This record gives structure tokens, C-alpha cells and sequence, in this order.
RNA sequence: CGACUCUUAGCGGUGGAUCACUCGGCUCGUGCGUCGAUGAAGAACGCAGCUAGCUGCGAGAAUUAAUGUGAAUUGCAGGUUGAUCAUCGACACUUCGAACGCACUUGCGGCCCCGGGUUCCUCCCGGGGCUACGCCUGUCUGAGCGUCGCU
RNA sequence: GCCGCGACGAGUAGGAGGGCCGCUGCGGUGAGCCUUGAAGCCUAGGGCGCGGGCCCGGGUGGAGCCGCCGCAGGUGCAGAUCUUGGUGGUAGUAGCAAAUAUUCAAACGAGAACUUUGAAGGCCGAAGUGGAGAAGGGUUCCAUGUGAACAGCAGUUGAACAUGGGUCAGUCGGUCCUGAGAGAUGGGCGAGCGCCGUUCCGAAGGGACGGGCGAUGGCCUCCGUUGCCCUCAGCCGAUCGA
RNA sequence: AACCAUCUAGUAGCUGGUUCCCUCCAAAGUUUCCCUCAGGAUAGCUGGCGCUCUCCGCAGUUUUAUCCGG
RNA sequence: AACACGGACCAAGGAGUCUAACACGUGCGCGAGUCGGGGGCUACGAAAGCCGCCGUGGCGCAAUGAAGGUGAAGGCCGGCGGCGCGCCGCCGGCCGAGGUGGGAUCCCGAGGCCUUCCAGUCCGCCGAGGGCGCACCACCGGCCCGUCUCGCCCGC
RNA sequence: CGCGACCUCAGAUCAGACGUGGCGACCCGCUGAAUUUAAGCAUAUUAGUCAGCGGAGGAAAAGAAACUAACCAGGAUUCCCUCAGUAACGGCGAGUGAACAGGGAAGAGCCCAGCGCCGAAUCCCCGCCCCGCGGCGGGGCGCGGGAAAUGUGGCGUACGGAAGACCCACUCCCCGGCGCCGGGGGGCCCAAGUCCUUCUGAUCGAGGCCCAGCCCGUGGACGGUGUGAGGCCGGUAGCGGCCCCCGGCGCGCCGGGCCCGGGUCUUCCCGGAGUCGGGUUGCUUGGGAAUGCAGCCCAAAGCGGGUGGUAAACUCCAUCUAAGGCUAAAUACCGGCACGAGACCGAUAGUCAACAAGUACCGUAAGGGAAAGUUGAAAAGAACUUUGAAGAGAGAGUUCAAGAGGGCGUGAAACCGUUAAGAGGUAAACGGGUGGGGUCCGCGCAGUCCGCCCGGAGGAUUCAACCCGGCGGCGCGGUCCGGCCGUGCCGGCGGGGCGGAUCUCCCGCUCCCGUCGGCGGGGGACCGCCCCCCGGCCGGC
């Protein structure tokens, strides 16, 4: 239960929230998961995904072990356009399919500056909270 | 609102022009013209009895009959057959006002938690629960009253040493402080047999709480427990005690059924 | 058997009921409880590469700076020493409006200062800064066979 | 609860009882149902109940629903010259009748009684069916293209639609003036937003020429540019109003 | 005795309408008073809820006595 | 049926409600008492629980009278003081809170309810006749406050 | 005459300042209706209400007694409960209608004039200099300028007060700054399966993960995601973490001001006029020989005056000190910003409006004021061929599905077309009773098994009785051994926990002459009730 007084759970409050949401958040709410080996390395759950970074959709139709790489983020649709999950139109234009973030997961990371400092800044509250805990 | 309905100008065309003499809406070349305000029977127009916020809500009740049902109610959680029949689980279970050390008080994670239950077996009693996990019916759903789940056991409790934080997470378990009980919990629905643990400081509670029939209650000022109109509910066994047997009349138990007239002009032998 | 008329069922048409969805309301409650001559509220007119409205904005005109965030916006073209979004203390805010130079025609003005104009002739032209009513404290200049003083 | 005996049964206005009659939602409860297809809807199918109504089969549909015990209600429609929305007969009917009128050939074009040109015949007959303006409308003006909708038949056309263009003043008007009158100031009245009243109970001129004295600016020549003092000044009522 | 909104859902002894089943019982249009006669009260008629006793009392009736009647 | 009115056809909407007070009936709690509704202490809960030196107060437990006011059994023996054997008043002792009729239930119980004929106890059951009488009704007395008439005494 | 003081009144685009309008839910002061009720209506009522005008704040207003009472007395205001539908008013009809005392929320008190003391001991402004300067202040210096005797400041104000003298005892407060240690706003973060099978267009479904009963749980609210997800993502929990700004209490120090008291005895001092009050008129109030307010007229006092709910005269008592002023808390809020919830409404409902709504549109204007939601998981929106001027269609084609093709979910009735069937001169339509034909169904179309018996034919390592082991039921085991309890009862050299309108020396405190009483408290007995220990009776399991 939330017993915070001042959050809310109501349905069509938290719905305005996504569908009329500021860019800034909606990069937030795009975030899609780490695979395990990587994992092991930055001992990190989660972070938000960039536009050249490598991929496997897990579901859906195109569904595979074909890593693909990002094309292009469409925050908008909150979905992003892949490499070759495509369909071809009947005039012989082909169009890539969007895909929800969450349906995929990295193999490789494009790493910055900022990347590195945030997966330590994880990294570090994950420390402080299991001594913490413990 | 009061308002709602009334806030148009409408004079009535009257009587001629072959028309229903209605508050009719004045002028204007758009649809509303001639297109009826007021009256339930109009489109849009005032509801009857608009419903007003000094209706009487609350309903206040008498102390004593408060006391009473938190006695009974407790009286039939000792009762198996009750409990049963409100549908909880509980064959293995040794002993139905179920009494426990202390201890638990010390508690603080569920993980513990649920291994005693394990180990009292009550845990059927969730798993039914987790089973009938399920959707609400109707427009309740668009109102933040989705879900809906089957009542658990309840626990109680004398003075909170992190076992509240403990058990919170479990799907249906009430917990209780035993000076200030809640009967909108302990009997939900007006139904008898909600299954509790006990702790053995607030076993011993009760005898001060309420006190027996020759002590009263030392906590409340004038309050002794209910008394009994009859004491011998059982009168099967009474009805064949050698006493009034002896005294009855005998039971005159043959059917005579309806004779048949036949004619004695006829019939010789009748 | 014909055509016509009536009745029922299958199928197709008109019309959009019912059922299911819900970024809106109503009601109750909490905490705060702030506009304006440093030009408010309201109205008008403008501004987008393709834009009419809605929304936002004031000649810096769908936005500047600064700070936070950290690589997009997107219907279409095109161009990481911080793109884009949010926050908002610096910066700026056209014309009517109490409305303030006098009038409502958008017409007339008045004073002072610059630059072209002279060749100080002052004209002519542009720009800039002032020019509402009432009232207060003080400043200044005045009035009165009002009341005195000296002559 | 089950069972046995007798006697009776019309009913408006009106009263009372029972409704496993039915609607919408709330706490319990059915280890309830459901994408191997819910609700709703359709049905010359099979059935139940005195009845309110309900259950099974079949078809359609694509995501939620019901049974039992209790609680609360904006809870059951044929009518109200009811409300809103939709559809019939009446009807392919009444009708497309104010002021004389059209006809022949040719062209583009898929197609022409009505478009255009030419030819022929008629009318308005300068108190005009003409040429120019005002108030008033506000892009309707002009060209090119279009042929959905509109122009009560049609249209290759149009004041319809879509793209684009277009209004040049010292001298033509407004701008200036006052006209019947409206309307400030002073003054008065008024609980008060405000009102009477327009020369009436008002210290209602900021102007000019010359003289003197002071003050600057210039080929300081001569003349400007501000100030005081002397001398002079009737207005009339601020202001709008063709 | 203009027009717009508000007081305003303004009053009506007067017309008009008023949403499911079954079962059981079942009327009045008469008295008196009212600026009462298209209306109320008030007695009357009606229902429902019961209660005290029953396995001596009462009757829209006659008879026998006895009065009354114009 | 009407030469009385409304109605072309269809879907959806559409009408004795809420609040206060009162009266009667019913169900529930406690009982000469009863009630905290206002106030205070202690996710669902704005709930729930507690308060009695928070029962102030409300309703009831006494009426009547315009008001000052007043306010709900009595009977009998001896004595003492006084008067026409008795009485009034004043001191000590006993019974002490009405009566009649009708009254559902209860009580007493002459006698008796069958084995072989008598003798022979205990337990039941029935019952002639007679009593104590709940509730309730009818009537009769008594008591209280105001009021009227007639009276004679006690007290500081 | 001329010059100079003052007084009174003007003008200035004089230097510096302030007002002017908006919003108007809540508040304050005025003015002020009628519908309607009374079965009519005229006074009353509706109602000091809607409508009009002005002025404010985050609250306002109110407020420290010209009081209530008439008791053994209480003691500012505001608000709640109760006093109460009471006393009273009223064509005594209809109806209207308070207050004081009592229990509660909160609780805080103060200031001038006057009368009088003090070399006006007071104030504002300019100029000059130093510090500080996003709430324009602190300090020093001017034959710098005005205000002010028509009265500035200090003390002090009805609870009395001062001056004078005489005794006793005193030392920390105020103004602003700097640095150092410990609520509010903004920002970024934090657990655990996409494990193995299966349907499906797509899975969040189903089944499974053994004795470490999948993993986490201080986290199983919610939302999203191609159906229905504790564990896929964001969030939720946690005295969990980190980073900025503002505040908050403390400490150490600088530059200034303030130099005040407690009692005693003696002498003096002390109050607010066109105001109270009266007559009179009109409104209003529960206030009735006038409760309040106002207008006119009259017009006062000082051992005085007002009030003491029936006018008046006489009379004693009580209680207050008007006619000058301030003042936070509790209380109110259908407007606003920013927030939270709901047994509410679900597109003819809900605000008029879920959408480009106060929009389109109407009226010369004041004003009036609508209709209108929904493809799909994904734009995949139908390339290509072919007839036709094209609109329109035919094949092919996406998708699980166009039986969803841009006002496109599901798609009823009324109404129409066609097809199939049946019939037809008393308009159609109906109830009862039968017949015929259609329609589909009966998964009909040689028809019941069940016990028991009799008889004939198979087969299984099988029946009874005893032994062993376990368990349950019952026990007149007449009365086997031991417990446990009793809304049962007696005994107590018991130990106590509550209550008592039954009694009871000591202690603590004030007063009187180490002595004598009183008040409060506390042991100390005494009565009732229960709980824990024994012993014994009765009864049960
Ligand atoms: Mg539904
Ligand atoms: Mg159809
Ligand atoms: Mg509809
Ligand atoms: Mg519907
Ligand atoms: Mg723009
Ligand atoms: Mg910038
Ligand atoms: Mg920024
Ligand atoms: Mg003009
Ligand atoms: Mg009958
Ligand atoms: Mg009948
Ligand atoms: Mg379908
Ligand atoms: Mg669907
Ligand atoms: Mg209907
Ligand atoms: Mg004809
Ligand atoms: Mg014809
Ligand atoms: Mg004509
Ligand atoms: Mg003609
Ligand atoms: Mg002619
Ligand atoms: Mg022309
Ligand atoms: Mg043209
Ligand atoms: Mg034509
Ligand atoms: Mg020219
Ligand atoms: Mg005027
Ligand atoms: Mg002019
Ligand atoms: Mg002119
Ligand atoms: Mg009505
Ligand atoms: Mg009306
Ligand atoms: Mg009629
Ligand atoms: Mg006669
Ligand atoms: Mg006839
Ligand atoms: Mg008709
Ligand atoms: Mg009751
Ligand atoms: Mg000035
Ligand atoms: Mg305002
Ligand atoms: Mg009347
Ligand atoms: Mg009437
Ligand atoms: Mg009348
Ligand atoms: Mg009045
Ligand atoms: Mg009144
Ligand atoms: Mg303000
Ligand atoms: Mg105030
Ligand atoms: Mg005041
Ligand atoms: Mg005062
Ligand atoms: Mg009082
Ligand atoms: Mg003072
Ligand atoms: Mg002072
Ligand atoms: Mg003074
Ligand atoms: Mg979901
Ligand atoms: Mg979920
Ligand atoms: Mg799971
Ligand atoms: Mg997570
Ligand atoms: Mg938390
Ligand atoms: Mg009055
Ligand atoms: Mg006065
Ligand atoms: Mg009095
Ligand atoms: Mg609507
Ligand atoms: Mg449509
Ligand atoms: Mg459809
Ligand atoms: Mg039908
Ligand atoms: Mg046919």
C-alpha cells in the first residue's frame, strides 16, 4: 500500500501524466533492460536506451537472436525504428516497424561520458543501499 | 447542484398554435429555439429532488449493543463449525482459539512470518486466496475499485514491536490492537467465524477487559457480561429424560384417511 | 402460375438504438490565501520556411540570456568545448484602456536637446526627453483703506 | 418443515400480505465462468412457470460476467395537444402561368433547345431594361484552370470552387469654420455611483511694441537670443458639432 | 401601458397525465356548521393490527301476555 | 362503440422524493433510571476505541392554582385537661395502607381407575363439592390543590 | 506716502511624495420592494431578504464595563452545546420569538488629554564627512533653514497618583552585524524469472520449478506495455542516500543608547457638553404608559450622573464612571493557485460545453446560445491490370478479420427491395375448437432393466474359526488409579487488590497565651466484594 498522502492513484490522473507528458520524462519512461553478462560487468538493472545502440526484440513477430542496431527514437510513439524489422509497401517502399522499449534488450552499449558516470552513480547507491540494509 | 437546469430564460408560447404550453426557450434562429428547458420530461431540465448534501448520512448506535456483538462475535470464533461455513480452512490446525508465544512480537520479516505459518498450516487459507485473485463487475472499475479479493485470518496483537511492518505485505490479513477491536472487520458482512491468532498477552486481556459473571470488568466503568436466558440449549437430550416421558399422553400417530360413501340402497352388506 | 394486395422467414439497403471503452464534470476536504500610475484587468492589431483556426508570443514577436538536464524535433524539405526539453532571479514587453499634452477625425499642438539644414537665417526634415486632475510638506513670487511697528 | 380433515373463491375507487418477479451499485461468499471466444443482439428450434419472467440449441460478435446471504436507490411507460432524434401513407401528385419572341448555319467539346461568333426577325423607345454617383455591402472587380456540391430542368457557363493580380494627388474630398444643440471648469445639490447649470455667487491676460538695465551668440560690424522694470490690452466663456 | 434579465420552479377550491404479477377483504353520494353549493371539517360507511373469554350470552324472526297510535 | 375529447408510426428519456417535527404500532438494549449526539484522551480510518469529578443539561420520577403559595391512608385501649354516662383535645401501647361483584390459571380432595378370590403398602391419573385470587372492567369509600357554606378549638 | 513684522488667500510643468481602477465567495455601512401566506384583504407576515450604491482584508468587524445580578455573589470579546420553540409580541387570529446564570474551544492586556514638575529638555528638511546600501538606515559636523508657547518631549491615567523625608537591596537589557555547530522549495538515485512446457495474429493466460515447497518482500497501491503481469519499464516501501537555495534556534565579538528600584511616614492632586436628559414626530425591535436609531425644539448638574423590564411622588440600599483611542488567538470562505478522495454521473446523463466553446449563429442593442466522441496490434489507407469523359465498378492484393475501406467498432425496430412459401369477392385484425401443409427436432425407426432364486457351463492361491499388531466405541471395573473444573458449599493464627455518606491516634500548616483549639493529609481499626494458597463437603468431565 502507498500510505504517501500527497501521490495518487487514480487511473485517468496517471493517464494524463503518460499521454500528455513533457520530453524530458518521457526519456525516462523509455528505458529498457541490461542482459546479464553486461550486467555482471556494470552490476546495473537498467538504463535508458540510446539511438545507436544494439538490440534483440524479444516478442512480437519479429522476434529473434538478430542483433540489430537503433535507427531512430520516436518519443512521441513512444517507440523506435530498428534496422531491418521492416515491411515492405505495396509500391515496393519499405518501412520500418516501431517497436516499445521495453520489448528489447542491449548487447552492446554506445558508451559516453555521461554513461559512465551514471552507471557508477548507480552503481554506488547500490552499494550504500545493501550496507545500508545491511 | 442547484443551479444545474434552471440557468435559461423561458417564457411559455401558450395556449393556440396547437402546442403542449410549455416553458419554451426565447428566440434565436438555431436549433434551441422552441426546444424546451425546465421539467424532468425536457431535455436537459431539473432531475427531481435534486439530491441534497443535508440528507441524513450517519447513523449513530448505543454502546451497549456495540459491546454485546463484539461478545458474540468472539463467542463463535470458538465455534469450528462457524468457521468452516464462513469457508476457511482449517482441518490440521490443532487448536481453533489458537493461542501462540509471545515471541513473534520480536519478528520483523515476512520471510519468518510465513514459515510459521507453514509450520501452524494455515497457509491453505492464502493459497485459496492468491487462487481467487480476481476483476470487479461494473462501473466501479472506472472508479479506483478494480480488484477484489476474499477476506483472510485475522491476528491480534497487545503493543507493536515491527511485527505490523512485518506482516502488512500478506494479501488479507487484519491486524488488531486488542484495547481498541473493530467489529466493521471482525464480523464482515454481519457473518460469524472470521479465523484469528491469538497472542498470549491478549488471551489474558479479555478477563480484565470484560470480565467474568461473578467479577465485572475493572477497565470500563459498569459493565459485566451478558446474561443468559436459558442455559440448556440441548433439548434433545431433555425431551427424552425419564421425567417428562413419564408424564405425556400417548401419541395417537395412525392416518385415518377419507372414506368413500357408498349407498345403502343399493349395497346389501353395507 | 399471371400483375396487384396481405402475412411470415433467409439475404441485402436506409437510420444509428443497445453494450463495452473515458486525458471531463459534480460534490466534500486540506494547505496557502499574492493585482495596479515601476501603467493592472479587458479589447484590438500583428508574428511561423510550407499556418487558416486553436494554443503561445510583442518589432529580439511559436521565442533571448542564465541555470538544471544531456542528444534530438518531426507531417515535409532543409541545416557532447552542449542539440532538445523543463525551471525562470537577469533582459524585454506594440496600439486603445483609470488613460495622462488637447481632441477622437487618428486631426492639431507646445517646450527643451541632438543630427541633416546653415554657413546663426532661421527656416525645413528626422530622432530623443518633458507637458492629466485632486491633495500634503516644504520652496519661490505676489495681493489686501485685514492687524500693527518706524517714518 | 411435512402430513390429515371439512367449508368457501365476482369485484371499480381503496387497504394489506407474499413475490426463487425484474433493474443499477456496496461488504462477504462460490479454490465460480471466460480468447478452445464475455456482455449485447438475431431466431418457423426444444422446454419450464397460473403469471411477472427464466433456462437450454443455433447464428453474429471480440473482453469482461454472473449465482447465493445482507445493505442503499435518480429502480419497471402507450397515452400527458409530452421531449429530442428518426420514418411512413398522402405523392412521383399539387406544381415550375406577372410585363409579345424566337429561327438557320458554323466552332471547341465525349455529349449542346439554353455556350460563343455570324446571319435574319423583335422589344426597352431618353419620366430608359442606358451612361454615371450617395448612404449601405466589403474583395463580389480582372485573367487562367476546374467541372464534386449550388444556380428548384440541363449547362463546355456564372456574382460557385482553386490558384494568382489590382486602388499612386499641394490643386478631388475629410482635415479648418460655425449652425439647431450636446458638454466640461468655477459654483451649487446630492447617503451615494453621480446630477443641475453653460455666464449664473468666479483673483478667469503668460500677450505685444518701444525705452533702460542686466545676459550671451555670431566676418561681436550690426544683428539675434533669454530676463526685469515702465507703458498698453474689453470680452465671453474650455471643447466637440455639416 | 413597449422591450431584456432577475425576484421565479411565483399561487390554482380548475383541465390534463401518473411505469410489474398474484392472492385476500371491500364502499359512498347522507346528518350538522362554514361569504358553504365545482370545496372542507364533522358523524356516518371501510380496512388493517391485535387483545380478553368460549368448545353463559346475542338476533332486522315469531308466539304468549300488556300498553301506544288517530 | 358513440355524431363527447387525445392518439400517423418507432427508439431512448420522463413523474409521491428528501429534511424537520409530531402521533400510533412493531423489533432491539438497559431499567428508577436512561442518552454523549457537543468537547477531550488514543492505505482502508473523515472510521473505530476510551472519558464519568467531562451526567453540566435534556426526558421521566407530583400536581394544582390567574398569582403570593400549597402538596398525596387511618382505626382502637389507658391517661390528662375541659364540657354537654358520652364527647373534644392532648400523652403512652396494638394493628397498621381500602372494600364489593365478576374473574383465565393454581390449591383442598368425598370417592375411585380389574386377573385366581381375598388379605395388602407405595407411585401416578380422574373427580363430586370448597378456597386463596394476577391482569382487566363496573361500582362504592378515602387522600391532594382551588372554590363556597356551616362551625368550634389549638399555638407562640 | 515709502519701508518692515505678522495675519489671511492665490498662482507656479517649483523639489520631493501619496490618491484615482480592477476583483467582489466570505465581511462592513446605508437605501429598500412585490409575488405569496392569512383559504378573501388593507395592519401584520413575506423582511431589514433578492435587486441598487459606496469601502476593505487574508481575515474582517468586536472588545476591556455609564456590565450581569440581587445569590454566601460573578467579572473583556468571539464561537459551540443546552437553557427554548420558554417569559413576550400579534385583526390574541395567522404566525413571530431573545437574553442572563451553567458546562466547553481559546485565553493578554493597554494608551492619551486634562490636573502638575522640569533653561522647549521636541521635531523635520538641507548641506558637508565616514560606514552600509534588492524591506533607504546608523554615526559625526554646520551663526544651515523652518515647524512649535493657539504648547513639542520625559514621568504618569481612575486598578489611584505624585512630590518630600526616612529605611532596605540591586546589578543585565535594547539596537544592528559577522563567522561556526544542529523546518520549507527544487534536482538525481536504490530488490527480485521474461526460467521450462502449451494454446493464440500477438501473450500479461494455463500447467510446472521435489525435503532450501521458483526468487524478493520494511517493496502484493497504480499505470504502461500487440489479451487478464508482485518479479518487463516508470513509480510505491524505508529515521534510505547524494546535491543546491532559503529559513530556523545557539555561540564568540564590535559601535552606540538606558541609568531606572522595594518599603515606611508626612503634605498635596485627581477627569473628556450642543453631550446626557426631557417633550414631540416617523421607522425599526420580543420589549408591552415607547428596546434601539435619527430629525426639530428645549437645554442642565458635581457628596454629582446613568441603570436596577408598569407611568408617577417620597424614601432608603446596591452597582458602575459615558460623552477620546488601540489591541493578536479560537470563528467564517460554492471566487483564485496548487493538492487529495468518493457505495456520484457515463455522450438525450454529468457544468450549457469530455472535441478549435461561451466558438459557429440570431437580434440595431441590452442579451440569447447550440449540434458535434470511438478504424486497427500496426497506415498495412488498397501498387498492378482492365471498361468508362470521369464519378463509378471488375480481377488481383494487406490483415486472423475489410462480414472494420477515412462521419470507418458492435449495427435492433419503424421503413423499403428482392427471393422463397401460402392464399385471396362481404376492409383488415381477434378468442375457442379442430384439420391440412410446411418447418426443423427426436441423432427414433424391432425396443426396460434391477435385486433375489433355480439350473448348466468357466476361473482365481479365496471363505469361516483362531494367533499377532494397531485403532475406535462402551464400561451397572456395581464403588480400578490420577487429574481438571463448578452462575456449588463450609473452615482461615491466610495474603492481598478495589469500594464504603461505619469508625479512627499521628503528621503537616495558620492563628492565640513551652501550653490550648482548627483545617488538610496519613497511617490505624471496621463492613462488602473478588484473586492466590491450604482442608473438607456436594456434583460433572
Ligand atoms: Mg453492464
Ligand atoms: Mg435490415
Ligand atoms: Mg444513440
Ligand atoms: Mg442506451
Ligand atoms: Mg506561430
Ligand atoms: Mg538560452
Ligand atoms: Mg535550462
Ligand atoms: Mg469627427
Ligand atoms: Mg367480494
Ligand atoms: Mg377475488
Ligand atoms: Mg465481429
Ligand atoms: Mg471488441
Ligand atoms: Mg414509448
Ligand atoms: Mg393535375
Ligand atoms: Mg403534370
Ligand atoms: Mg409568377
Ligand atoms: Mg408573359
Ligand atoms: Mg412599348
Ligand atoms: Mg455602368
Ligand atoms: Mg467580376
Ligand atoms: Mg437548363
Ligand atoms: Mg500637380
Ligand atoms: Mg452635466
Ligand atoms: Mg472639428
Ligand atoms: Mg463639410
Ligand atoms: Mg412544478
Ligand atoms: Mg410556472
Ligand atoms: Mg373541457
Ligand atoms: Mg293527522
Ligand atoms: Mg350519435
Ligand atoms: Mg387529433
Ligand atoms: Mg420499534
Ligand atoms: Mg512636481
Ligand atoms: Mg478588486
Ligand atoms: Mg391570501
Ligand atoms: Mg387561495
Ligand atoms: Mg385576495
Ligand atoms: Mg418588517
Ligand atoms: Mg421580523
Ligand atoms: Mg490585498
Ligand atoms: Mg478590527
Ligand atoms: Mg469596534
Ligand atoms: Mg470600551
Ligand atoms: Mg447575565
Ligand atoms: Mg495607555
Ligand atoms: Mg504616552
Ligand atoms: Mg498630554
Ligand atoms: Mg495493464
Ligand atoms: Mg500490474
Ligand atoms: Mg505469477
Ligand atoms: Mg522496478
Ligand atoms: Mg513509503
Ligand atoms: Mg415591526
Ligand atoms: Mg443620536
Ligand atoms: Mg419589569
Ligand atoms: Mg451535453
Ligand atoms: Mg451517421
Ligand atoms: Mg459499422
Ligand atoms: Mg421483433
Ligand atoms: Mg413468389
Amino acid at each position: 500500500m502507498k500510505f504517501n498522502p500527497f501521490v495518487t492513484s487514480d487511473r485517468s490522473k496517471n493517464r494524463k501524466r503518460h499521454f500528455n507528458a513533457p520530453s524530458h520524462i518521457r526519456r525516462k519512461i523509455m528505458s529498457s533492460p541490461l542482459s546479464k553478462e553486461l550486467r555482471q560487468k556494470y552490476n546495473v538493472r537498467s538504463m535508458p536506451i540510446r539511438k545507436d545502440d544494439e538490440v534483440q526484440v524479444v516478442r512480437g513477430h519479429y522476434k529473434g537472436q538478430q542483433i540489430g542496431k537503433v535507427v531512430q527514437v520516436y518519443r512521441k510513439k513512444y517507440v523506435i525504428y530498428i534496422e531491418r524489422v521492416q515491411r515492405e509497401k505495396a509500391n515496393g517502399t519499405t518501412v520500418h516497424v516501431g517497436i516499445h522499449p521495453s520489448k528489447v534488450v542491449i548487447t552492446r552499449l554506445k558508451l559516453d561520458k555521461d554513461r559512465k558516470k551514471i552507471l557508477e552513480r548507480k552503481a554506488k547507491s547500490r552499494q550504500v543501499g545493501k550496507e545500508k540494509g545491511k | 447542484s442547484e443551479l444545474a437546469g434552471h440557468q435559461t430564460s423561458a417564457e411559455s408560447w401558450g395556449t393556440g398554435r396547437a402546442v403542449a404550453r410549455i416553458p419554451r426557450v426565447r428566440g434565436g434562429g438555431t436549433h434551441r429555439s422552441g426546444q424546451g428547458a425546465f421539467g424532468n420530461m425536457c431535455r436537459g431540465g431539473r432531475m427531481f429532488a435534486p439530491t441534497k448534501t443535508w440528507r441524513r448520512w450517519h447513523r449513530r448506535v448505543n454502546t451497549t449493543q456495540k459491546r454485546y456483538a463484539i461478545c458474540s462475535a468472539l463467542a463463535a470464533s470458538a465455534l469450528p463449525a462457524l468457521v468452516m461455513s464462513k469457508g476457511h480452512r482449517i482441518e490440521e490446525v490443532p487448536e481453533l482459539p489458537l493461542v501462540v508465544e509471545d515471541k513473534v512480537e520480536g519478528y520483523k520479516k515476512t520471510k519468518e512470518a510465513v514459515l510459521l505459518l507453514k509450520k501452524l498450516k494455515a497457509w491453505n487459507d492464502i493459497k485459496k486466496v492468491y487462487a481467487s485473485q480476481r476483476m470487479r463487475a461494473g462501473k466501479g472499475k472506472m472508479r479506483n475499485r478494480r480488484r477484489i479479493q476474499r477476506r483472510g485470518p485475522c491476528v491480534i496483537y497487545n503493543e507493536d514491536n515491527g511485527i505490523v511492518k512485518a506482516f502488512r505485505n500478506i494479501p488479507g490479513i487484519t491486524l488488531l490492537n486488542v484495547t481498541k477491536l473493530n467489529i466493521l472487520k471482525l464480523a464482515p458482512g454481519g457473518h460469524v467465524g472470521r479465523f484469528c491468532i491469538w497472542t498470549e498477552s491478549a488471551f489474558r486481556k479479555l478477563d480484565d477487559l470484560y470480565g467474568t459473571w461473578r467479577k465485572a470488568a475493572s477497565l470500563k466503568s459498569n459493565y459485566n457480561l451478558p446474561m443468559h436466558k436459558m442455559l440448556n440449549t440441548d433439548l434433545s437430550r431433555i425431551l427424552k429424560s425419564p421425567e417428562i416421558q413419564r408424564a405425556l399422553r400417548a401419541p395417537r400417530k395412525k392416518i385415518h384417511r377419507r372414506v368413500l360413501k357408498k349407498n345403502p340402497l343399493k349395497n346389501l352388506r353395507i
